[PDB]
RNA sequence: CGCGGGGUGGAGCAGCCUGGUAGCUCGUCGGGCUCAUAACCCGAAGGUCGUCGGUUCAAAUCCGGCCCCCGCAACCA
RNA sequence: CUUUAAUGUUUGAUGUUCUAACGUUGACCCGUAAUCCGGGUUGCGGACAGUGUCUGGUGGGUAGUUUGACUGGGGCGGUC
RNA sequence: AAUUCCUUGUCGGGUAAGUUCCGACCUGCACGAAUGGCGUAAUGAUGGCCAGGCUGUCUCCACCCGAGACUCAGUGAAAU
RNA sequence: GCUCGCCGGAAGACCAAGGGUUCCUGUCCAACGUUAAUCGGGGCAGGGUGAGUCGACCCCUAAGGCGAGGCCGAAAGGCGUAGUCGAUGGGAAACAGGUUAAUAUUCCUGUACUUGGUGUUACUGCGAAGGGGGGACGGAGAAGGCUAUGUUGGCCGGGCGACGGUUGUCCCGGUUUAAGCGUGUAGGCUGGUUUUCCAGGCAAAUCCGGAAAAUCAAGGCUGAGGCGUGAUGACGAGGCACUACGGUGCUGAAGCAACAAAUGCCCUGCUUCCAGGAAAAGCCUCUAAGCAUCAGGUAACAUCAAAUCGUACCCCAAACCGACACAGGUGGUCAGGUAGAGAAUACCAAGGCGCUUGAGAGAACUCGGGUGAAGGAACUAGGCAAAAUGGUGCCGUAACUUCGGGAGAAGGCACGCUGAUAUGUAGGUGAGGUCCCUCGCGGAUGGAGCUGAAAUCAGUCGAAGAUACCAGCUGGCUGCAACUGUUUAUUAAAAACACAGCACUGUGCAAACACGAAAGUGGACGUAUACGGUGUGACGCCUGCCCGGUGCCGGAAGGUUAAU
RNA sequence: AGGACCGAACCGACUAAUGUCGAAAAAUUAGCGGAUGACUUGUGGCUGGGGGUGAAAGGCCAAUCAAACCGGGAGAUAGCU
RNA sequence: GCUUGAGUCUCGUAGAGGGGGGUAGAAUUCCAGGUGUAGCGGUGAAAUGCGUAGAGAUCUGGAGGAAUACCGGUGGCGAAGGCGGCCCCCUGGACGAAGACUGACGCUCAGGUGCGAAAGCGUGGGGAGCAAACAGGAUUAGAUACCCUGGUAGUCCACGCC
């Protein structure tokens, strides 16, 4: 659910709140957790590389499944989790075999539903399919780039691939974002939009409820000496440069759209 | 205030010891300088 | 102290640069339309070109002196 | 001369298809208990992409310099 | 007015007396809407002002208790 | 040696870091010490550092470094796999007392523990760089159960006391005991045992996990402390007896009860919330390639071994770091009494020191402070500085508001000692006693002892009772910035920066972008509810007109146009 | 519960005074702000010269920074003293 | 206690009554493509605008959104605002018939509670058509109006407010 909290502090009074009532807040599976030691942004030769990057908290990173593999056998859903590093919860299901691995939680699921892949799983929020057997006009998740790849396109809180058509080998996709992607037709999906649901509406409300998430104060460039942005300096505020990034490249409107190697599978870019 | 400078044996030598200078070129330059003027105290050691 | 620019019918602006010729809108005057007015339509008139001198075949125009007006400048210690 | 028509011929410019160059931060196997890498399969792109030589454009991101003198002190103006 | 040179602009309040301050008048040298505009509870080792409390800040200082200054013995520099 | 004074959550006692003999003793006094100096962290000679249990080393890993081949790079060399290093981390084991001028959980005395080697006996399947469990984990908050430890009382020993009383509810000193072994409590976690089956754990699997029935409701795990034991032992105030009068030899009573109580422990728990909280080995378990009269493994027992390095002293300081015997900086632990909420503060204990120049003087002037007639900011750039307010309980409290605040608003009242309610109450702990029982560290019950607020009434004393130290100045209008926070180390802490929020815009993943000539990484083991850039800066009411110039984006026909 | 309030440790450094050949090459004294957090700090690594780092002052990078230190070009150059 | 008030029960009636979830076609717009050619569009006229880069017209396909022709009627339903493509699901109200049962359980109602077009507001989506504001073009003495070409919020969706 979604709460406001109660004004007892300036800094708390614009906080709203993600209460999730069902996530397990008992201790996650072990040999599923691996060290995962953050690198403030910094390179193999050790200078920072992207900046605003540091601090957070100290988090360690759940291994989860992207292939669906496994198919064939049917699961159950025995308890969501929380994860750290995702923006979407993620869930302990188990295999008829006896094999624990999570996967990622889809909108309507509960703890015991039934989910399972291949090709024989039915039309139902959860089942993994190649895209020659899934309808056209359905929603889906975890689009795959190329066949085993495991899943690249929408994975976080809500975000949904509208399936336009499947002409030949080549099915559509309709982004996200907007833009209509052509991939391979052998590309798994997972049915339904990603869980979270409300993670849009979150607001932090304090400078240290975004600090020990991971950023970094960020400094504006007309505050900066001329030597160190492209901005800056000057006695009083001045400004009249074309703006750009911190190495010279013209922002706000400038395409730096360039792979060309991809440009066959592009067909629409955003509007 | 702090003065410039606090000891340390191990973060010394892992930093102007003997081996700090072998493992690279450079290293093996001041240790022939040092020796080319006839110096005693080559590198911080035992 | 200095730089640039402007002054033209009642009013606001063209024309000057590349000299002989001054136009536009409004307004005034006269007639018509209307019961009457404005608006509209038709017609006609009106300028010492800020002032003075000079150069010139010819000066609103080109130069220089003076008045008024506008902006800029009138600084670093 | 021009307008035009068929063929031969000449290279050039588009579009589609193909596989062998090539890319593969796709799956698998082995060298090997090694997510690097190399090789062998196979699928997908494919004569594109990408790199190299030449070339126009953009370019304070970076770099080397210029930015006059006289002046009743310098500046503004004026002037040579 | 953190913005008004002329200016301490004019009027009103506070004061016995107010170039500062509060509130208005628009005659805005040369305010103005994300180089954000106008308000704003709380907060501030922040900025300006008035009132109470309070005192040696002051009227106008006097005395008092210690460290030095002065003297004796020992040691013994400095810029110039 | 006798008084006096000072610190006592330190100026004390121990480790780490770092020093490098500065420690102790004898001797010496030119030089060093900001003075003399028979003195000393000074010179000279000699002595001192004793470990299977402490730490290091060792086994194992984090960040990260090196990095066989390998990829890339003019050369150097860069990145990085397998590996190997790298503690501030995890992992075996000892406590008490005595002793020297100086070292001691290291030596001596007593009493124990750990890990392997080998041999013997009785049983028995063992067996990996592979799998599994375990190790193995957040902050904050609360309660209960204890201890460390302190006080009080009894008991034992000594004194009955240099001015008035003091054989008594009197006074002084003491009343300490571990690790290990046994028990397994308070309390915490979790349903146990068994039969069968399985595409799961890159192979197998009797191990874990999954799916079905059987049987019973407990078992198991963990676990501070206490009680016994350790211990008819040591220690022990005080005597006895010798003094090189420095100290030694000998001897040696009581050694319990209760209450108060930690931030230590149980708790690497429990509840809850979110920002979601190392890895590996040791350890235990399971089997494969195999080897099986074996070898090995397990239990008991005899016996051997556990090396090497450090160990002194300083360690909130004349020995580290600051040129110095420097008013400075320096991580961790232990941390007593009264008042007090407390680690504040005042005064003391253990303990350690009197700060390395002193003696007179009592001027101006300066520094550090005390008080001050009358007035009260008239000072002044400005109430800067001082003065003052300052504790608790209780009563009471405005504008404005985001309805949390403003607020400790403002402003007041009672505060001491003594008796009484009550030969000290509410409340707390709680023996003896009684009964019960799945018989034990047990439950009801019982209540003495012990301990102990506040309140009400009365009396009484001082000028003054939160009597000291400690310990808010309050209020009105108002600019700016939301607020916490950060920054010009060493003249500027602010309205500057940041901030959550908003908006524009780039990015379809080998992502944009950034470091790197490259490979490769970071971005992210994330993927449009994501990430980078930029501007602005909570929130509330909003956010007008202009595409001329510049830049950006879209469009391509034509003109112009490079190499070829 | 809290980037909550009061206030020692701890950290920081707002006013004044002392000092300025000081005790000290930015400290002491009396008072101040934070003081469960964007907190503080130990041990150990990583980022380096037109580079690093920066809640951005052109501050910081060994008492030194509008481009560190040392050696080498180098006896640089000077119409200047 | 009775029954003419009112109410419940058995069987049925018609209905845009309502909420949630699916789905269909005409039309519009846009994008890609073929054909093909100088106007197209609009008005009182004109201009703005679009166009020889090649519109519009015409043919084909695809991507979205909103609204539901004819049926449709001073028809129906609900307290009212208000509600109509079709369908499934949950569900409300009124009415008709033959009797029974309870036996006045009633009528109304300040305050109190709820529902309540649109416009408008908060949060996050959606954006075809239409279209405040605004701009441009004209008409006009003037026209920040009527008329014309564009166009943001909005209108649409879910949760709330008003
Ligand atoms: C000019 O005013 C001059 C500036 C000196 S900056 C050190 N000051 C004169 O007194």
């Amino acid at each position: 659910a979604v709460v406001k909290c109660k004004p007892t502090s300036p800094g708390r009074r614009h906080v709203v709140k993600v209460v999730n009532p069902e996530l397990h807040k008992g201790k996650p599976f072990a040999p599923l957790l691996e060290k995962n030691s953050k690198s403030g942004g910094r390179n193999n030769n050790g200078r920072i590389t992207t900046r605003h990057i540091g601090g957070g908290h100290k988090q360690a990173y759940r291994i989860v499944d992207f292939k669906r593999n496994k198919d064939g056998i049917p699961a159950v859903v025995e308890r969501l989790e929380y994860d750290p590093n995702r923006s979407a919860n993620i869930a302990l299901v188990l295999y008829k075999d006896g094999e624990r691995r999570y996967i990622l939680a889809p909108k309507g699921l509960k703890a015991g539903d039934q989910i399972q892949s291949g090709v024989d799983a039915a039309i139902k929020p959860g089942n993994t399919l190649p895209m020659r057997n899934i309808p056209v006009g359905s929603t889906v998740h975890n689009v795959e780039m190329k066949p085993g790849k495991g899943g690249q396109l929408a994975r976080s809180a809500g975000t949904y691939v509208q399936i336009v058509a499947r002409d030949g080998a080549y099915v559509t996709l309709r982004l996200r974002s907007g833009e209509m992607r052509k991939v391979e037709a052998d590309c798994r999906a997972t049915l339904g939009e990603v869980g979270n649901a409300e993670h849009m509406l979150r607001v932090l409300g304090k400078a240290g409820a975004a600090r020990w998430r991971g950023v970094r104060p960020t400094v504006r460039g007309t505050a900066m000496n001329p030597v160190d942005h492209p901005h800056g300096g000057g006695e009083g505020r001045n400004f009249g440069k074309h703006p750009v990034t911190p190495w010279g490249v013209q922002t706000k409107g400038k395409k730096t759209r360039s792979n060309k190697r991809t440009d066959k599978f592009i067909v629409r870019r955003r509007s | 205030m702090k003065r410039t400078f606090q000891p340390s044996v191990l973060k010394r030598n892992r930093s102007h010891g003997f081996r700090a200078r072998m493992a690279t070129k450079n290293g093996r330059q001041v240790l022939a300088r040092r020796r080319a003027k006839g110096r005693a105290r080559l590198t911080v050691s035992k």
